[PDB]
RNA sequence: AGGACCGAACCGACUAAUGAAAAAUUAGCGGAUGACUUGUGGCUGGGGGUGAAAGGCCAAUCAAACCGGGAGAUAGCU
RNA sequence: GCUCGCCGGAAGACCAAGGGUUCCUGUCCAACGUUAAUCGGGGCAGGGUGAGUCGACCCCUAAGGCGAGGCCGAAAGGCGUAGUCGAUGGGAAACAGGUUAAUAUUCCUGUACUUGGUGUUACUGCGAAGGGGGGACGGAGAAGGCUAUGUUGGCCGGGCGACGGUUGUCCCGGUUUAAGCGUGUAGGCUGGUUUUCCAGGCAAAUCCGGAAAAUCAAGGCUGAGGCGUGAUGACGAGGCACUACGGUGCUGAAGCAACAAAUGCCCUGCUUCCAGGAAAAGCCUCUAAGCAUCAGGUAACAUCAAAUCGUACCCCAAACCGACACGGUGGUCAGGUAGAGAAUACCAAGGCGCUUGAGAGAACUCGGGUGAAGGAACUAGGCAAAAUGGUGCCGUAACUUCGGGAGAAGGCACGCUGAUAUGUAGGUGAGGUCCCUCGCGGAUGGAGCUGAAAUCAGUCGAAGAUACCAGCUGGCUGCAACUGUUUAUUAAAAACACAGCACUGUGCAAACACGAAAGUGGACGUAUACGGUGUGACGCCUCCCGGUGCCGGAAGGUUAAUU
């Protein structure tokens, strides 16, 4: 649930927590963990390639299963867990054969729930099956774009995709953006919405919170000198130019999709 | 097994000093100048063969060379290896 | 006042020492130049 | 509980008067569980870096570092 | 040498880094030392650094570096796989005393430990580049148990006072002892043991994981400290022999108890929070290829082994970074009295008086003290000074986002003595007595020890938070919500940032960015996400598309290479 924190200090006043009690209070499943060091938004050349990334808390990498290939073995959900690497919550499941995996926790899922991958599997939340097997009109998440690859669409805290149509070897998805997109019908997909839907109701409430999430501050181009950004300079507050990136490209409105290889799959762009 | 020839080369001199004398008298320990490359075992071997005397143990150390000045010109003395060799009880050395 | 030079031997060696110089072409060139000049201390190496 | 409060260390540098000091002093002053501070090592290189943005900082050097070279640049000027 | 003064969370002690002989001894005083110098971190000579257990090396890895092939690139070269390097992190082992002019966990004395071989007898499934476990981990908070350490008493040794008193409820000193081995406690974690099966752990697995079934409620792991031993020893106040006045040799009493007590240890624990908290080896275990009655494994016992390099000295500084014998510099140690305290004051241990002195006692300058009457009249401005300043209790407005405002404001009490109470409330807790699955056990018991706070009564002073230490307060108002950041060295702000808001791009080989490219970041993220732009908490809110941009359109006009 969302919880507005009492204003016992400024910087706590405007804080709203999203507190789920059903998460695992404990150390995560250590076999599925692995190291994940921070970039600082800097590439192999050592240059900053993406501004405003830096610091934040140490995090392990939970190895989430997005491919979801244990066909026919029924799994049972052991627990829901906090993943620092994503807006969703993950769920530690236990297959009948003794293997454990992390998956994206879907909306209704909780400890004890049984889930299943495969063509044969029951059309119920958390179950995973090819989109030719999934009924049209259903909400799905963790959608593969290429068969066998692993789920790429609808992974974020409260997302889901609608299967609007199945026309032969393809199905048309209504993506969360509003883009309609053709996808091969043999591509896999998990039933239902992804879990942590009140994630968006959280409000950080102070500068420090942002920092804790590894986000360094962002300086406004207009606050700079002309040598630094296109918006810089001016005595007092001036801004007599069309908005643009730090590299001079228009920012308010100018489209930047150039991919002519996948234009065929996009049925309708978002609006 | 150290070679005879090697052994002969190892041991450079006896070291005369107050401390050395004290060591000799009280602790039955002789203070030698040895080759800088000479390991402890080798030194011990040399002592045993060349002075005919049982060795309890060898402690070594490297003495660093002093920097000196001959007139205006600066110049460093050589480093050299000192060895305290403790002889077994009752071993009297000439 | 914390002055600019704050010595550290390992750091010095890694930065400027012989092996570092050797490692790259430009470093090598520098060494060569030094040699040509007649430098006694070819590198920072003690 | 807290980018909560008072306050030493520690980090800073608002007022003051005053070479030992190429930016310090003494007296007060701000922060002091954090967007804190600090050791060691690492990475980013010059129209390049880095910048909670002052054209700041990049070895007492910065509206384009230093070293060497083109080079005895050119100087209707002194 | 005797006084005096200063530091004492340091101006003391021990290290790292850095330096590199500055250490110690003798000797010399030209230069160096802001003066003199017999002295010196100066000159010259000699001496000095001892390790299986400390550190490096070594084994393991992090960020990152290099990188066979490889991919990419006019050349140079870039990126990167296998790998291999890389500590600031993980990995076996030593303590006490004694000694040098100068080293010591390194020498000596005592008492220990480790992991390797080799050989043994005893046994008999061993075996990895692989599987599993483990190592292995955050912040904050709270205690409880402890010790370091200190205080008092007891004990032991010495003392009987340069001036009134001082054979006592008097004075001074000491009262120390390790690792190791044994015990396995306060306490923490977990249900164990056996059997059966199984699409999992790249193959196999007797291991792990998962299913069942049986049976027993104690099983195991962890763990400070204490106690015992170690120790008939060592050390020991000071006494006693020699004396090159440096010291050397002999000798040696007591060596207990209580209370207080860490920020250290149990604690890598527990509780809790969200921001969700390295890796790999050593270590344990499982098997595969294999070998097969051999090796290898564990078992004690014997023996051999542990090389190499560092070890002086300075290390908040006269030895390092600052041209100087001139501010900066990470870690560890942390006594007493007062105190909340690592603040402050005075002291201990220990270390220093800052390498020019001597006079004088003008103006003026610096740093301080006090000041009649007035009290901001000063001045751009109360700048600077002055003042306020503690604990407890009473009391406290507007306005408010209901948290605040607030330590609002303002007041009262405060010492010492006695009594309450030859020391209370509390804290601690010995004998005795009882129980007992027997121990570091449980009950009862209260000796002794420690010990606030208050009330009443008296009492001294001008003054009792007496020194040091230690808020000035209130009223109206601009700006920025707030904590933060910034021009190293004339600007700390109203500037930047900020949570929040909006627009806009981006469907994943994402947009975008760094790269002739390969590739990398974005992100092991996927539209509740990421980028860019503006605005800047919260509250109430927020006409013009003609111009310039952007978005969409494509009928016509115009329009490149090409032909």
């Amino acid at each position: 649930a969302v919880v507005k924190c009492k204003p016992t200090s400024p910087g706590r006043r405007h804080v709203v927590k999203v507190v789920n009690p059903e998460l695992h209070k404990g150390k995560p499943f250590a076999p599925l963990l692995e190291k994940n060091s921070k970039s600082g938004g800097r590439n192999n050349n050592g240059r900053i390639t993406t501004r405003h990334i830096g610091g934040g808390h140490k995090q392990a990498y939970r190895i989430v299963d997005f491919k979801r290939n244990k066909d026919g073995i029924p799994a049972v959900v052991e627990r829901l867990e906090y993943d620092p690497n994503r807006s969703a919550n993950i769920a530690l499941v236990l297959y009948k054969d003794g293997e454990r995996r992390y998956i994206l926790a879907p909306k209704g899922l909780k400890a004890g729930d049984q889930i299943q991958s495969g063509v044969d599997a029951a059309i119920k939340p958390g179950n995973t099956l090819p989109m030719r097997n999934i009924p049209v009109g259903s909400t799905v998440h963790n959608v593969e774009m290429k068969p066998g690859k692993g789920g790429q669409l609808a992974r974020s805290a409260g997302t889901y995709v609608q299967i609007v149509a199945r026309d032969g070897a393809y199905v048309t998805l209504r993506l969360r953006s509003g883009e309609m997109r053709k996808v091969e019908a043999d591509c896999r997909a998990t039933l239902g919405e992804v879990g942590n839907a009140e994630h968006m109701l959280r409000v950080l409430g102070k500068a420090g919170a942002a920092r804790w999430r590894g986000v360094r501050p962002t300086v406004r181009g207009t606050a700079m000198n002309p040598v630094d950004h296109p918006h810089g300079g001016g005595e007092g507050r001036n801004f007599g130019k069309h908005p643009v990136t730090p590299w001079g490209v228009q920012t308010k409105g100018k489209k930047t999709r150039s991919n002519k290889r996948t234009d065929k799959f996009i049925v309708r762009r978002r609006s | 097994m150290i070679r005879e020839e090697r052994l002969l080369k190892v041991l450079r001199a006896p070291h005369v000093s107050e401390k050395a004398s004290t060591a000799m008298e009280k602790s039955n320990t002789i203070v030698l100048k040895v080759a800088k490359d000479a390991t402890k075992a080798e030194i011990k071997a040399a002592v045993q063969k060349l002075f005919e005397v049982e060795v309890e143990v060898v402690n070594t150390l490297v003495v660093k060379g002093k920097v000196k000045r001959h007139g205006q010109r600066i110049g460093r003395r050589s480093d050299w290896k000192k060895a305290y060799v403790t002889l077994k009880e009752g071993q009297n050395l000439d | 006042m914390k002055r600019t030079f704050q010595p550290s031997v390992l750091k010095r060696n890694r930065s400027h020492g012989f092996r570092a110089r050797m490692a790259t072409k430009n470093g090598r060139q520098v060494l060569a130049r030094r040699r040509a000049k007649g430098r006694a201390r070819l590198t920072v190496s003690k």
